[PDB]
């Protein structure tokens, strides 16, 4: 649904900026697993498995 | 007890749940868990008090799986399961503003905070420019008072997100540059100057402005272009600009001032001069009423 989209759009953008306004970009495995989610790919329950299975 | 116990010996790096000494692999792997963190705690219910202790479990749920003392403030002595003390009571900036509340300065200040908002019913039934006045003070406070030993920035920029959305707004930060904010705050810290902070709250809850640089931010992205070091802020009413058209989009259009970029709306603009208009045209443009 559009609706929840919109939220998880907003969702990723806000955790990418607020990290940006420290001076702190994110690793490209984050990047990756958050933009599946926000487009999104994947639940939130399997963005969660993806985040702890991530090897940086 | 000492600040020092915070760090591994001869290391920068903060102690942490990994075990990561390598500053950068640490920082990495933070702001992986952080992030993780973020997108769950969308999923909570909105308090019913907005307090320190919501503050701090907004810090506990960021940052648990780095910290043991994740929502922990830092004048409480904090004891590491591996036996030391640690405490920073001072936390002193490098070449930096009026600097950071001192030991029972936070205590008292986050205080004042749970009465204000206690008080004033978290700032609730109130207009929107009602809001932002109130937010601001509670704001340049939790600013000054900066009362975690890191993680700072990032769990009050949610708290008053959070706050903003139950009193029934909005506050938009991620509209926000790193160049901008910092011009806001220490306008406040060193001139007791609130107008830029003020125009800050005002660009990104307005729903006609936070359109306009949603469009830009957008076209910027797609462009590859990073304005995390310049000034993006939306014309002020009233105010006149001078500088370079830098072209226009369907909702706004930007112009660039000293190397600021300044958005206002499209129908703003005379009819008669967007016909022929060109990027580096130099215009100048008043915003209205
Ligand atoms: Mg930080």
């Amino acid at each position: 649904t559009l609706e929840e989209l919109k939220k998880r759009r907003e969702a990723v953008d806000a955790v990418i900026s607020t990290h940006a306004l420290e001076g702190i970009a994110l690793h490209p495995k984050t990047l990756k697993i958050l933009e599946g989610y926000a487009r999104g790919n994947t639940s939130l329950e399997e963005f969660n498995t993806l985040m702890d299975n991530a090897k940086l | 007890i000492s600040p020092h116990h915070y760090v591994y010996p001869n290391t920068t790096t903060l102690k942490n749940k990994y075990g990561i000494k390598n500053l950068n692999a640490f920082l990495e792997k933070c702001s992986h868990d952080t992030a993780k963190a973020m997108i769950n705690l969308r999923e909570e219910s909105l308090p019913e008090y907005f307090d320190t202790a919501y503050l701090c479990h907004i810090h506990q749920q960021l940052f648990k799986n780095t910290f043991e003392w994740a929502g922990y403030l830092r004048h409480i002595p904090f004891t590491f399961a591996d036996g030391t003390t640690a405490a920073m009571p001072e936390m002193k900036r490098t070449g930096w503003k009026n600097a950071f509340a001192i030991g029972d300065e936070i205590q008292e200040g986050l205080q004042r905070l749970d009465q204000t908002l206690a008080e004033k019913n978290n700032l609730q039934g109130l207009t929107r420019e009602e809001f932002n006045s109130e937010a601001i003070e509670l704001f340049n406070s939790l600013n000054q008072l900066h009362p975690f030993r890191e993680g700072n920035g990032r769990t009050q920029r949610l708290f008053f997100e959070n706050l903003a959305k139950a009193a029934g707004h909005q506050l938009n930060f991620s509209l926000i540059t790193k160049e901008r904010m910092m011009v806001a705050s220490v306008a406040v810290a060193e001139n007791g100057d609130l107008e830029p902070m003020q125009h800050l709250f005002e660009d990104i809850s307005n729903p006609e402005k936070i359109r306009l640089l949603k469009e830009f931010m957008h076209t910027m992205k797609n462009t590859g272009r990073n304005v995390n070091d310049r000034p993006v802020m939306v014309a002020k009413e009233g105010e006149t600009y001078t500088g370079t058209y830098r072209g226009a989009g369907l909702e706004g259009f930007a112009l660039n001032v000293k190397g600021a970029y300044i958005i206002g709306n499209i129908d703003h603009l005379p009819p008669e001069q967007l016909k022929i208009l060109k990027p580096g045209d130099k215009i100048t443009f008043t915003a209205p009423k």
